[PDB]
């Protein structure tokens, strides 16, 4: 009774727990008081219990700071007890560790100390250990005498000591400036999924021993470089404490024939020496390449040698073995068989969110002025992974320093504390740094979670609710659909006129669904016909499946009879090598895997009529200009950011704009904002949007969609009755 | 009890401005 | 296994062969199994190494000294036939050969069953659901599956049972069970390794899936079943069977439910060709893999072999224009090829089905291959209301529903048209019964209303070429 599993933390702070409620009723305390902690080594630890939704009934929630002080990781179980009996303490005396006291003089305690004791009321034990950021710098600090004992919490008016060397870290405690899951931003989904295959067969290998379930023994990781695939393979070993056995293709490459392969085999020998433990093979497709793709003996050696150590895992007792590589078909497919490297996960690049987690991770000791805005940088830093995103923070924290603190220091290793606290990193600063960085990943397909919602579309009432039907239905009901031995779509396809909302409308539902979305262009299906590279189409199922649940958004889906001609082509039909193994994909994808196709085109006479048949993009809706009252719709959407001026008539606006598309109305609104803007900015060389900044904005914006253009999206309407 | 309840209002405040 | 022979180095892995065998013959009887076959003897003319040309000679001076070596069998395992040297096979050596393939559903089920024997399973647990469910999976992805679901259900548990040691106790173990929900859980983690490989098995479409036809049902018995029910009979009275039928007229009448209906009743694998993967074959110069086809249809037999759109490739080549050559091509040469050198006594049945029968290249219909045709019209009045009454037997349907009197307007809809029909009333259904949580059968106005938008798929400028068509057939 009482245990609980320890688990991760939303709230970072070093007091603070959270528990669910039917736990908080177990222990019969209330939100707010002050519990006791108990983990291994007879070593404890003092903190408050909140509450939120996402913490489950059998796990504690709590962060790197309570888990170090309770010599526990994450997976094991402490007992909690309340301990309403807690008072105020009267003298404490903290120092610091020596692992972080260096480089740094000064008054510790008036630069990081006071600051985090001063009104703060935070519960303390002697020997806790917790850490204070700032001024560019992590410290942390151990408590080491109090009056009260074995706990207390500190009040304002307590007197807090700090006098004496830095103390040494002692065997039983690690440093919280290591690398662990906090120190991963995006691709938190990915985190989960490894967690989930890997920390039970290294923290507890009892439960395998134990119970007849085999462990995973190898997980591939994949994506660009700089997007964390190292990081999650070291922070993992580095939570669960198995030893982490760095190896990389290229350094094993370099050795001579027999040096390569004894050196691959000791890494393996090692590994079990010091079970558990994790092997961590980096550019997997340069130590061992396609067999079918080389020509040497060495070459298909080393990959013997691979292939015989992965199965010897199943001797090795709790050891897996991890592999990076650029991509997932670069290697030799035997060692994705059963086996060996039978898991993988795809990494991927950060989303715009995952890049503002990023940036918020580098910037956890940095102090930041009003003005510095980490959202408006994680939308400007397209392409960039986590290593451009880390430079960027370092670039913007060293540029602070130049400006300011260069005035103040001596030019040697040992800088003040309090200098260093009174610097600010500037939006500037971060500006300067996105101009010196340049994305290491623009070309690659990102797939995110999209922010537009329903909200973000105007007109189109009757569409938004058929997606509802077609996508959410099959899954929030599926007792109706048995009941009627329905077969739900497996996609939709959307015609009409370019920019009516057709991405909004993929968008959006796989906003609401919290899918991720998959945007696929006629470019990439243009490529694979005439490279004859159609393999690329398996990876694009491949990726929806392993990003379910997720939209896969096929656009331009004409591309391909076009690239038969189009207009003019041969005498034959559409049917091609690429249609051919895509329709192929589309047969093999189950509903059950949370993945939905949808298509888009804009010239729908010519689309293969194989993909309209049932089990495919059955499903028909046309998307056209938007009508008098959705184009007011639209307009007044894509206002909603900025204050509109009484004497603006969007009415009138949509009256003249018959002829224009939602992406043209937005134009429209866009440039009357900017309008408004230039207005402002020169006044204090305007609080809202004049009527004048429309009427002039009418001046510039034109209809994309010609008449001739409309009128043979209707007769194609009309043909379909 | 009081002590902690006033220990629970600190820790809140600065989860709040914080993630706010 | 061929990773712990290769590896080693020039005279290694010969001698580790070499023990092998040995080995066997001293601890005689025993069996040799060699695993990854393909990755120590791979076809020498496709490898210039000096290691690669000398260890599959090794091997097959092992292979040979079996004649000495007595009371010792030697097992291999390959990923396909036609991945190794074509010496080992020879007389001898590895003369026998079984195909394993992929399980179908009812062998699912099994591994399945076998995998949780050790496993409680709770009330709610259907096997039958998952087996159908995992398609294209093998037995070690039902292994996985199984393994999945029991850790989904472990942790629900083991996070507050509080058990931390070397042991558990076999209370705690025996209180847990797993759920419907941690195998569907798990179904929708694991990804099958063999869902894009030839499945090949007996289908489940019986004679009452199909709505009407009843002549053609009886047609084909007589073509597929009697010859092999009676052959005494056709020797009696000097029978020769034909190998196959081609189907023709408008699509979306049943031709592909009619050739697997047959392969049910008579138990025999149905073997489905595509027109995308004939086209696919014919776009990419890659013809040799109609040989690979018409083999696996000889090992699997009895069965029945369909090809679907064999007008695919002439639709491809435009076929009312097309260009400068005529009707044959590499794709359909080979299958003429495979054809005539195939034996009808090896109870492999070939049905065609094309929807363009003006455009197919005469010499599939010479006798001796597909010399019977068979034409597959637009359902009549009695049998629409037999196609809507089959597609409704998986619903409940309302007592005010008049199946006769929409056959009656669905004139020129085909099967697949009512299909259409009877799944847009379900839909209507669902839509409605949703709604009321915010009935439970279909009613005459879902399927009133679904007539607003179902329409025929073939209109009569094509019906006129299938009757004018049927008619030159007398
Ligand atoms: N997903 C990520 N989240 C947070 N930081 C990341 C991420 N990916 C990379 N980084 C940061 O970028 C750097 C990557 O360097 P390194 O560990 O050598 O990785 P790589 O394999 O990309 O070379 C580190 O400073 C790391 O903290
Ligand atoms: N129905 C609509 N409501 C609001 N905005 C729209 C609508 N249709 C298009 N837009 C605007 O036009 C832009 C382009 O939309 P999109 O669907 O990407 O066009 P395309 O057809 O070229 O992909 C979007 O950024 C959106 O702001
Ligand atoms: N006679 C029939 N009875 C019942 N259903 C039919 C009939 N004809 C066609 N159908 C329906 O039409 C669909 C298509 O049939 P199929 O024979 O696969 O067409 P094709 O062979 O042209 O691809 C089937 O799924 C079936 O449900």
């Amino acid at each position: 009774p009482n245990r609980l599993i320890v688990d991760e933390a939303i709230n970072e702070d070093n007091s603070v727990v959270s528990l669910s409620q039917p736990k908080m009723d177990e222990l019969q305390l209330f939100r707010g008081d002050t519990v006791l902690l108990k983990g291994k080594k007879r070593r404890e630890a003092v903190c408050i219990v909140l509450s939120d939704d996402t913490c489950s009934d059998e796990k504690i929630r709590m962060n790197r700071v309570v888990r170090n002080n309770l010599r526990v990781r994450l997976g094991d179980v402490i007992s909690i007890q309340p301990c309403p009996d807690v008072k105020y303490g009267k003298r404490i005396h903290v120092l610091p560790i020596d692992d972080t006291v260096e480089g740094i003089t000064g008054n510790l305690f008036e630069v990081y100390l006071k600051p985090y004791f001063l009104e703060a009321y935070r519960p303390i034990r002697k020997g806790d250990i917790f850490l204070v950021r700032g001024g560019m710098r992590a410290v942390e600090f151990k408590v080491v005498e109090t009056d009260p004992s074995p706990y207390c919490i500190v009040a304002p008016d307590t007197v807090i000591h700090c006098e004496g060397e830095p103390i040494k870290r002692e065997d039983e405690e690690e440093s919280l400036n290591e690398v662990g899951y906090d120190d991963i931003g995006g691709c938190r989904k990915q985190l989960a999924q490894i967690k989930e295959m890997v920390e039970l067969p290294l923290r507890h290998p009892a439960l395998f021993k134990a119970i007849g379930v085999k462990p995973p023994r190898g997980i591939l990781l994949y994506g660009p470089p700089g997007t964390g695939k190292t990081l999650i393979a070291r922070a993992v070993a580095n939570e669960t404490g198995a030893f982490f056995f760095l190896i990389n293709g290229p350094e094993i490459m370099s050795k001579l024939a027999g040096e390569s392969e004894s050196n691959l085999r000791k890494a393996f020998e090692e590994a079990e020496k010091n079970a558990p433990a994790i092997i961590f093979i980096d550019e997997l497709d340069a130590i061992a390449p396609k067999r079918e793709k080389t020509h040497g003996e060495v070459e298909r050696r080393i990959v013997s040698q691979l292939l015989t150590l992965m199965d010897g895992l199943k001797q090795r007792a709790h050891v897996i073995v991890m592999a990076a590589t650029n991509r997932p078909n670069s290697i030799d497919p035997a060692l994705r068989r059963f086996g060996r490297f039978d898991r993988e996960v795809d990494i991927g690049i950060p989303d715009a969110t995952g890049r503002l987690e990023i940036l918020q991770i580098h910037t956890k000791n940095m102090k930041l002025a009003d003005d510095v805005d980490l959202e408006q940088v994680a939308n400007e830093t397209h392409g960039h992974v986590g290593a451009d995103l880390a430079a960027l923070c370092s670039e913007a924290a060293l540029q602070a320093i130049r400006k300011k603190m260069d005035l103040i220091d001596l030019e040697d290793e040992t800088i003040d504390a309090e200098v260093m606290n009174s610097l600010a990193v500037t939006m500037d600063d971060f500006r300067w740094a996105l101009s010196q960085s340049n994305p290491s990943a623009l070309r690659e397909t990102v797939v995110e979670v999209p922010q537009v919602t329903w909200e973000d579309i105007g007109g189109l009432e009757d569409v938004k609710r058929e997606l509802q039907e077609l996508v959410q239905y099959p899954v929030e009901h599926p007792d109706k659909f048995l009941k009627f031995g329905m077969t739900p779509s497996k996609g939709v396809l959307f015609y009409g006129p370019p920019g009516c909302g057709k991405t909004l409308l993929a968008k959006a539902i796989a906003n609401e669904c919290q899918a991720n979305f998959i945007s696929i262009k006629g470019p990439e299906l243009l490529t694979m016909w005439f490279g004859e590279s159609e393999a690329n189409v398996r990876e694009i199922f491949d990726k929806a499946r392993q990003a379910a649940p997720c939209v896969l958004f096929f656009d331009e889906l004409d591309s391909i009879a076009k690239a038969r001609g189009g207009n003019i082509g041969d005498g034959g039909g559409a049917a091609d090598r690429v249609i051919n193994q895509i329709l192929t994909e589309m047969d093999g994808m189950s509903t059950k895997k949370n993945v939905f196709i949808i298509g888009a085109t804009n010239r729908p006479d010519i689309i293969d009529p194989a993909i309209l048949r049932p089990g495919r993009l059955d499903q028909l809706i046309y998307i056209p200009l938007p009508d008098e009252k959705s184009r007011v719709a639209i307009l007044k959407a894509n206002l909603r950011k900025s204050p509109v001026a009484k004497d603006v008539d969007l009415e009138f606006l949509a009256k003249m704009t018959n002829g224009f598309s939602g992406a043209d109305l937005t134009e429209i609104c866009q440039r009357a904002c900017k309008l408004a803007i230039r207005e402002s900015i020169e006044s204090e060389i305007v609080p809202e949007i004049r009527r004048d900044h429309f009427e002039e904005a009418m001046r510039f914006a034109r209809r994309s969609v010609s008449d001739n253009d409309i009128r043979k999206y209707e007769m194609f309407a009309q043909t379909l009755q | 009890t009081n002590e902690a309840q006033m220990a629970a209002a600190a820790a809140l405040a600065r989860l709040e401005q914080k993630q706010s």
